[PDB]
This record gives C-alpha cells, structure tokens and sequence, in this order.
RNA sequence: AAGAAACAUAACGAGUACCACAAAAGGUAUUCAUUCAUAUUGACAAU
RNA sequence: UGUCGGCUCUUCCUAUCCAUUUCAAGCAGAAUUGAAAAAAGGUAUGAUUGUUCACCAUUUAAUAGGGAACGUGAGCUGGGUUUAGACCGUCGUGAGACAGGUUAGUUUUACCCUACCGUUUCGGUAGAUUUUCAAAGUAUUUAGAUAGUAGCACAACUCAGUA
C-alpha cells in the first residue's frame, strides 16, 4: 500500500514498545509485536521508525480492538532523526494509526501532528492528517 | 498473427524432440540414446509433449 | 577395429587453387581466398590426380589419407575432406542462411548497420533491453524481406555460427516456450549461386 | 632390466595379496568369438 | 579424560531452504512441482519447558539438515541430573527403596611449552668486471614468489493493468 521509497529514519521504536493510537477507533494504546519489512539478525530486535508499518497488539481498548493484533504506520517518534537537507527533528510522543494491508486508513481522524515520513508514504494518512510536520 | 508457414519452422526448433526420462536433456528426433553423461547414455527416451489447448 | 589405410579424396574444379604447406590448406577461388588449420597428428593432407569416375577421365583431387589406427581416428579422414571440401563451395558458390523473424503480437525491428557487420534487434517481446550480435569476419547481414534476413559469406563454419548468434540471442526465458514460438529461426540453408 | 604382443588410459582411471571397501542395474561406448538372414551382377543408406 | 542444556565463537560436510545459471511438466500468465551446475554469501524475534525435542504467534528472499571427544566448564551459568537437611505418595514389620514428584545445596590453579594474536632484537642468499664499470656499508624510492580476500540481499518507479 506504500507509495515510493522512504529515506533513512533512525528507528527508536523496539519491540513491545508501547505507544499512543491518535486514532479515534477505541484503541487507547498499542505495543509493537514486529515490523513488517524488517530484516532479521541474531539477538536482534525488530525496529520502527515514522512511516513504518507494523504489527501491533491493543492492551488498552474497547473490547472490539483489546486483545487483538492488528497493523500500525508510525506517525511521530520521540527519537531524534535528521532529514536529508540538514534538520534534526523530535516530537514530544510516540503514536501510530491503525491502518489496513492496502494502506486505507481505518478511521477517520488523527490527533497532532504527522511526520513527512509517514504522510508522504501512504497517502490516505496525509488525506486525515490535520498538520504534516 | 502468425502463418501456419511460419508455425512450421518454430515447432520443429522448439518442440519436435524427444527427451530423456533421466537425463531431462533435449535430444533430435531419431535419437536412440541419452546423450549425456551423467544420466549413463541412457537409452529409455520420450518425445515432448506437445502443447493442449 | 584398425583400418589399414582409410582414405578420402575432394575434387578440385576448375576455378578453384589449393595449396598445402603441413597441414594448412588455403583455398583461392573466383569469390575469394579461404584458409584453415587442421591439427590433426595422424593425416596426411597432399594433391595428387586420381580417376574417380568408372569410365571418367583423371582429375586433380586432395588427398586425405590415414594409416592404421582406431576408428576413433579413423573417422576424421571423412570429417576433414568435407571441411575442405566445403571451401571449395564456399569460394566458388557462396554459402547464404535466411532467416525468419517470429512474432506473437510485439513486431520486432531489425536495424542492421550500413556496413552489413552488425545489426539490431529491439521490441523482442516487449522488452527494452536491445540486442546488438556481432557477426564474424566474412560474413553479412542483409535485410531479404519483410520479417527475413540472409547472412552472406565463404565460410560455412562462419556463416553458420553468425546464424546461430542470432538465434540464440533471442530466446523466451521463464514461460512456456510452445506458446511463446519467437525469435529468429533459420528458414533454409542454402548456396548463393 | 632390456625386448614383444595386446585389451586399458581425454579419468583424482589403473597400479605390491592378508589390506584397510563397493552392489544391483543401464549404455547405438569399445575389442573379440558363436549363430542366423541379406550377401550381385547388384543388400543396405541416400537421390 | 570434569558427566545435560543454554550463552559466545570459528571452521567443516551437502543429502540445497534463499539468492545465481539451466532442463522438464498434465508449464497459457501468476503461483507451483521434478531435476542439474554450484557450498563463495545468507538462513530471525518471542509465550511455555532445565529440556535436546515439541507446539504455538509473528517477521522474512529463506527463516535447510548435520560434524568438530554427542565442538566449546583453568570460557561463563548451575536451571536439570547426581551426596549430605526436609515433605508427600506407594512399597517395607523395621532400618530404609523408588529413571516418582517438591524445596535448599562451596564450580579451585595458567606465572610453564606449544597454538593463535600482536611486538622487538641479531644474522643473512654468487658469480659482473665497458672506471659512464664492479663489489661492500648507510639511507630513500620501489618490487611482489607466496598467503588471505568482500560484497551481498530486498524494496520503490517505469515497462504495465501490457504480454
């Protein structure tokens, strides 16, 4: 469901890292389970960085999305990362949206900010995104 | 759009073989004998199956 | 089992000048000049005339003859006199292989060059990858028809193996090749006289 | 240690018993022998 | 001759799981199946269990199978097993038995030779005499028998919703 390539983003996002769902679908917050995409070495943990889409499961939800695994894009991240014209950004959080194979957004909102990294990769994010930093 | 004219030529360079049931190679049509080594100059072979609609 | 003496002759028309220096026949006709090696350590390569007709005349021929040996040997006397006597062809009536171009549904373009030393093959199958194929010294393309090239030159072992470049250059790879029938394939091989 | 004849050898094939390994099976590979048929005024292959 | 497993690390085998090159299909395409060359490169993360094993949830191009004193304890750990305390169940008159279960139980020494990794010291290679030459010493510039070897893989766009 991605559309393009994505530059390299510092992934500071580990396994069973919890971080904040902004979306509006029930789900409170999501621990990262894998990565899709990620390739695997020895003692090594999968990562996550903004735009990356992962495999997550809900520990604090409506009973619908609790106790269930489900696919995430992260949108914001509190590690550091430096884009290829020389600006070194943070956010304040880490958060994700509960999006489909195909990239179609489940729900219809975000809450804050969105990364370029994420917005620019699935389109359907940036449609429901409010800002895109 | 192909003439049968030209259907002719391109089956024989492609399709009128025989194989080796143990070689697996592609051998002229009067061969009596696996030609390769490795399957021991075999002399069991079958023509290649031509193609079903 | 050992043949005592196994021996083969090729007749020399009128045309046609061999000269032999220890195994490295040169053949100069009307159309050219052919030369070859043949490195085999147990013939004797060497003219003489010799009455090869039963009621016909004598006529100048090339002896290949070989002494005892195994039929492991013994079978180069024939493989030799007919590589000579293919120069003679080739320098008198040259050799020509025409070739036909094979399509399912993307033509395909044949841009040979000026000289006739190289050509082009593009839009084989829809690929963007185009093939060049050098050809040999001797020998030239030339486009005959419409989806039909012909190879011109002396050496048949040139010509043929130019003919063959081509073909094998353009061969369907991963898909079923009995219904993927393309590329160019030799119509019929043929003299150009 | 020199000479003689062969079936081998285009292969890490062969090479001093006990000994330190190899089988069934297959080959229009090769050498020799037996049996049968076609062998000419003309068999086979090709034209 | 320190007797399980795990952790760390190197190397080897191919009876190949992936990537590379090929042939076959009851191979239209896609996805697959059988086989050949090839062992230079890769072959994961976790819940339960001391487990090898197993069985699940994912990720991946693939998550192949094995050896090296069932590799590897003066490399670690001590979870299991396998002393001495104690409990239960069955057996025994009893002391006591139980590849039955449970809990607590000291893991010593390299400074020796070699191997390996790095690092110094001393010694040193034979037939040329055009003095514009030849040889010995010191220093620099080079030379390269031999030994090792490194780049892989995936994804996106276009080809194309085309064959």
């Amino acid at each position: 469901g991605r559309q393009g390539n994505k530059f390299r983003v510092t992934c500071g996002l580990n396994n069973a890292s919890t971080v904040n769902c902004a979306d509006n679908t029930g789900a409170k917050t999501l621990t990262i389970i894998s990565v899709k995409g990620f390739h695997g070495r020895l003692n090594r943990l999968p990562r996550a960085g903004c735009g990356d889409m992962v495999v997550a499961t809900c520990k604090k939800g409506k009973p619908e999305y609790r106790k269930k695994m489900h696919t995430a894009v992260i949108i914001r991240q509190r590690r550091t990362w430096r884009r290829k014209d020389g600006v070194t950004l943070y956010f304040e959080d880490n958060a994700a949206v509960i999006v489909n194979m195909k990239g179609e957004m489940k729900g219809s909102a975000i809450t804050g900010p969105v990364s370029k990294e994420s917005a620019d990769l699935w389109p359907k994010i940036s449609s429901n995104a409010p800002t895109i930093v | 759009g192909i003439e049968p004219a030209l259907e002719a030529i391109a089956r024989k360079y492609n399709c009128d073989k025989m194989i080796c049931r143990r070689c697996y190679a592609r051998l002229p049509l009067r061969a009596t004998t696996c030609r390769k080594k490795k399957c021991g100059h075999s002399g069991d072979l079958r023509p290649k199956k031509k193609i079903q609609s | 089992p050992r043949l005592l003496k196994k021996t083969e002759h090729v007749v020399i028309p009128e045309g046609v000048n061999i000269e032999i220096n220890r195994k490295n026949i040169k053949v100069t006709g009307p159309r050219g000049s052919l030369t070859r090696e043949f490195q085999h350590p147990k013939v004797d390569i060497y003219a003489s005339k010799l009455v090869v007709k039963k009621e016909g005349p004598k006529e100048n021929v090339v002896v290949i003859d070989m002494w005892y040996g195994n039929r492991r040997d013994s079978a180069v006397v024939r493989t030799i006199a007919s590589h000579i006597k293919n120069m003679i062809t080739g320098v008198t009536k040259g050799y020509q292989y025409k070739m036909r171009v094979v399509y399912a549904h993307f033509p395909v373009t044949l841009v040979i060059a000026d000289d006739g030393k190289s050509i082009q093959v593009q839009n084989f199958l829809g690929e963007k990858r185009t093939r060049h194929i050098e050809m040999y010294d001797g020998v030239v393309v030339k486009k005959l028809g419409k989806d039909e090239i012909c190879l011109e030159g002396n050496d048949v072992e040139k010509v043929s193996q130019s003919a063959a470049n081509i073909h094998a250059a353009n061969l369907v790879r991963n898909k079923d090749i009995r219904q993927f029938l393309d590329g160019v394939y030799v119509s019929e091989k043929c003299l150009i006289e």
